[PDB]
RNA sequence: ACCCACUCGGCACCUUACGAGAAAUCAAAGUCUUUGGGUUCUGGGGGGAGUAUGGUCGCAAGGCUGAAACUUAAAGGAAUUGACGGAAGGGCACCACCAGGAGUGGAGCCUGCGGCUUAAUUUGACUCAACACGGGGAAACUCACCAGGUCCAGACACAAUAAGGAUUGACAGAUUGAGAGCUCUUUCUUGAUUUUGUGGGUGGUGGUGCAUGGCCGUUCUUAGUUGGUGGAGUGAUUUGUCUGCUUAAUUGCGAUAACGAACGAGACCUUAACCUACUAAAUAGUGGUGCUAGCAUUUGCUGGUUAUCCACUUCUUAGAGGGACUAUCGGUUUCAAGCCGAUGGAAGUUUGAGGCAAUAACAGGUCUGUGAUGCCCUUAGACGUUCUGGGCCGCACGCGCGCUACACUGACGGAGCCAGCGAGUCUAACCUUGGCCGAGAGGUCUUGGUAAUCUUGUGAAACUCCGUCGUGCUGGGGAUAGAGCAUUGUAAUUAUUGCUCUUCAACGAGGAAUUCCUAGUAAGCGCAAGUCAUCAGCUUGCGUUGAUUACGUCCCUGCCCUUUGUACACACC
């Protein structure tokens, strides 16, 4: 499917003196910018990256 | 393929003859003019066009054929 | 005799390589542009050619010595990637087999291909990957074929003719298949729109698919493709991408000079499954209520009622979510990837089925889908086009996809009576309910429907029930044929289709062969759509009834992947 969402195809027969050649062009647009669609490949599995912890600090509690 | 045959006799076309036509018209000695060939009584051809003369036949050609006035 | 250490001198092998090489490799092929221990011998692009000539040896065959003219841009070496092999090793699959199913092969006809036949019987395609294929079910059309008849719809430029008419049309007759003025007789008409000539265009289902685009089939029911940084190699290149194990998968685990990635596979998308959870609906349905019928009466039971109202969303529809991740546990396994089993589960075979699908290859098919196209052919007695009729169906026969059967798990007659995917009429005649008439096919009057609204609950067929038939080519079977009635269409003869009566063949389960298939599958069974004015024994889908047998293998066949040989690279055509 991502085909459908992302790559643009076209054929165009250019008709020269000798014979005729076909032109086939294929453009793959950045899934990042996709605007109104899926924003990425169904392959795309990002991990969000944790955070250094400075733990311990024996119990205690604050009041308000 | 095959090319050519024929029992001869190839067809022609048409000629439209020649003539110097509209002498058909007679004006007496200065200069009263009398029309030969009676004209046409169909309002599509206001009496300018003429009837040809065959047998029975008096025929408006301007009418590409139409109508048979016989006198 | 044997063991252990040593040492000369032998035949070798091993690993390394400071080193050497164009490499393969080499303790010499090392100590060579940092070029000299001594010495012998041979070579100087290939072919001509170890030829000719001489000499010399020999019994001989022949040996040693040994040229040139001419010809020619490569011959050649080692290694690399490929492609191929009638080598070797591993795998993968019901277009392979195993265990079986249903058959095809035999018959009748249907249908395509050949062949013959023909005025023509238009043509493409010929192993899988030509032959119910070109959506190819051709009565006209289509249509290209044949027998003939018209028309230019021959742009444009020049020239020529020519307003004393360049050209156009035609009534009747003749003529013609024809109410074509095609042509001719006759003689009006038209008015510079044509005509004629040359150049130049134009059309063509004419050629070329071995000139092309595009598409498509095949390889492929396959698992392959590449780059970053690192290791090797002067180098093209390799390693990564691999013994093994696992998987449908270069799917993974694992081993590991590799590490870590991308295309492709997967993911993804579509459809069939599950939601008493969510938003709802007189174009979907349920319960209650009235209005109401029938039967029973003691409350009951069975229907009627596009709105007489109330409510609801289980069933139907489709939005949004959820759900499965092979989960739990257990066996098995390098206790790795996995695999197998049990419970749970709508679902646990890639969940079932599809859609998409990398790099490359083929002289695969398609110029006959295209106003996609090169070049060739042809272009007015046309290979343009249209009109009339015939033809593609022609029948001693070979082949292929099918259809209907040989019956008693059946035919026939009643009777029960149940699906799902579809499709339907505007500037129109599509889907058809209902009422009559008709044995039937059909007709005729009306009617709803541009459709979740009407056809339609598509009351489909197999199938289930009670009968008749009773193994007899029988009431199985319905080929072939006659006579009549009807529908489509301008047209039905060579019989479009449908009905009625009659006629009642072959075929008693099919030789060698050979196809398809693993679950709601196979097989049986009908329906809708495509085609379509009329015609399905075809196809695309659909649903109904619903098995036996695998859950393995490499034996046959087919194809991958290594290894390997290569003098092939236009690559074994
Ligand atoms: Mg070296
Ligand atoms: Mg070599
Ligand atoms: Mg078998
Ligand atoms: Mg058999
Ligand atoms: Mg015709
Ligand atoms: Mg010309
Ligand atoms: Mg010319
Ligand atoms: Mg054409
Ligand atoms: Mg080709
Ligand atoms: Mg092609
Ligand atoms: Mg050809
Ligand atoms: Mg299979
Ligand atoms: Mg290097
Ligand atoms: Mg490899
Ligand atoms: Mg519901
Ligand atoms: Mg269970
Ligand atoms: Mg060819
Ligand atoms: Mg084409
Ligand atoms: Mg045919
Ligand atoms: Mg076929
Ligand atoms: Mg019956
Ligand atoms: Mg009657
Ligand atoms: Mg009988
Ligand atoms: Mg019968
Ligand atoms: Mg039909
Ligand atoms: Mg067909
Ligand atoms: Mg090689
Ligand atoms: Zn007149």
């Amino acid at each position: 499917q991502p085909v459908n969402d992302f790559i643009d195809t076209a054929t165009r027969h250019v008709l020269m003196r000798q014979g005729v050649l076909g032109i086939k062009v294929k453009i793959m647009r950045d899934p990042a910018k996709s605007r109104t669609g899926p924003k990425a490949l169904p392959d795309a599995v990002t991990i969000i990256e944790p955070k250094e912890e400075e733990p311990i600090l024996a119990p205690s509690v604050k009041d308000y | 393929k095959k090319v050519y045959t024929t029992p001869k006799k190839i067809k022609h076309k048409h000629k439209k003859v020649k003539l110097a036509v509209l002498s058909y018209y007679k004006v007496d000695a200065e200069g009263k003019v009398t029309k030969l060939r009676r004209e046409c009584s169909n309002p599509t051809c206001g009496a300018g066009v003429f009837l040809a003369n065959h047998k029975d036949r008096l025929y408006c050609g301007k009418c590409h054929s139409v109508y048979k006035v016989n006198a």
